[PDB]
């Protein structure tokens, strides 16, 4: 079993923060090699803290580590936007084994919020003919990047057949994501019409398309 | 300079065995320790074993005991990682890092951390198999179309735009994984509604994994 | 601050 911490934390620019990480008296309580790793989305882990509070070449001393007990902390001070990473404690754990912490996501408030932008195409005339029907409801430019994506036909919802994907970093800072519904012919040509609703921040963005 | 560089990405069936190497560079390969380390899509790092690239000497993880390898070739300073009878669960990440050894004359002061990493192997596990895709046309001051690249196995998919000679306003979005196991991507071009008529619009999808190449061309409804 | 790496 893992050591664990706490699941997020949040802090605004300037402030400092502290994250923890519990272990028990095989690991954190007896040994000095602890370690914290920060990983950005994507890539690898990177040595921030070694032996519980020490830094490595280039590393700013806005980072820290301590140990009291069975607890190693890691604080970060003068928090900055490019500290939103996750952050992963390890400690050795005896009989020549490592394990590592639970994962903490760290989030840096006060950034600007950019709403997203949709487009919603209908199935192809080709796809119809090919006696299949996908709706493609498409999410770009927004950021944080966390959108929660329903689908309507008419006014009534619908779950079966919607594959949201995880949003991704474009090229700028702002965020993508995609939503596909699957349904059969006679269900695309039955209804109205059919609505894809992307909410951000509390905010919805609906398009809609008809046969 | 100091770096580890790690094989490319992997598709195995459930039951396979799969083997990632990590090619060490810049430095002496024998002073030290290789970890490798897995992350499942949205999960924590989880400790596989380690390996002393010097005597080869290896301890691994209790879970992973029974079904992981971990060896070392030093002539070609490179770390091997063996997982055998692969299952849907070992779809993860898989990373190489490396660390401090201390040999037997080594009374020093004995600090550890993993301070060098691997740019990751990306290992899908999955009883689905390979096939090309099915492109279809999404027709559209300005206006938008695009294609769609549907029931595909395994990744990656690339696409253009006339052959690359059309970047302004493309996007072109990660795929998702349906509940069959296959992948479908989509791709979008904003153009001028004034080029409508004139300018002809392909987009261009290649699937080598079934050397297969699509330029489908989109036209409006 | 044992040694940790592994043996035979």
């Amino acid at each position: 079993s893992a050591l664990t911490q706490p699941d997020s934390v949040s802090g605004s620019p300037g402030q400092s923060i502290t994250i923890s990480c519990t272990g028990t008296s095989n690991d954190v309580g007896i040994y000095n090699h602890v370690s914290w790793y920060q990983q950005h989305p994507g890539k690898a882990p990177k040595l921030m803290i070694y032996d519980v509070n020490k830094r490595p070449s280039g590393i700013s001393n806005r980072f820290s580590g301590s140990k009291s007990g069975d607890t190693a902390s890691l604080t970060i001070s003068g928090l900055q936007a490019e500290d939103e990473a996750d952050y992963y404690c390890c400690s050795y754990a005896g009989s020549s084994a490592w394990v590592f912490g639970g994962g903490t996501k760290l989030t840096v408030l006060g950034q600007p919020k950019a709403a997203p932008s949709v487009t919603l195409f209908p199935p192809s005339s080709e796809e119809l003919q090919a006696n299949k029907a996908t709706l493609v409801c498409l999410i770009s430019d927004f950021y944080p990047g966390a959108v929660t994506v329903a689908w309507k036909a008419d006014s009534s919802p619908v779950k079966a057949g919607v594959e949201t994907t995880t949003p991704s970093k474009q090229s700028n800072n702002k965020y993508a994501a995609s939503s596909y519904l699957s349904l059969t012919p006679e269900q695309w040509k039955s209804h109205r019409s059919y609505s894809c609703q992307v909410t951000h921040e509390g905010s919805t963005v609906e398009k809609t398309v008809a046969p | 300079q100091v770096q580890l560089v790690q094989s490319g990405a992997e598709v195995k069936k459930p039951g396979a065995s799969v083997k990632v190497s990590c090619r060490a560079s810049g430095y002496t390969f024998t002073n030290y320790a290789m970890h490798w380390v897995r992350q499942a899509p949205g999960q924590r790092l989880e400790w596989m074993g380690w390996i002393n690239a010097g005597n080869g000497y290896t301890k691994y993880s209790q879970k992973f005991q029974d079904r992981v390898t971990i060896t070392r070739d030093t002539s070609a300073t490179t770390a091997y990682m063996e997982l055998s009878s692969l299952r849907s669960e070992d779809t993860a990440m898989y990373y190489c890092a490396r660390d401090s050894f201390y040999d037997i004359l080594s009374p020093v002061y004995h600090y550890y951390g993993m301070d060098v990493w691997g740019q990751g192997t990306t290992v899908t596990v999955s009883s689905a198999s390979t096939k090309g895709p099915s492109v279809f046309p999404l027709a559209p001051g300005t206006a938008a179309l695009g294609c769609l690249v549907k029931d595909y196995f395994p990744e990656p998919v690339t696409v253009s735009w006339n052959s690359g000679a059309l970047t302004s306003g493309v996007h072109t979005f990660p795929a998702v994984l349906q509940s069959s196991g296959l992948y479908s991507l989509s791709s979008v071009v904003t153009v001028p509604s004034s080029s409508l008529g004139t300018q002809t619009y392909i987009c261009n999808v290649n699937h080598k994994p079934s050397n297969t190449k699509v330029d489908k061309k989109v036209e409006p409804k | 601050n044992p040694n940790a790496n592994p043996n035979a």
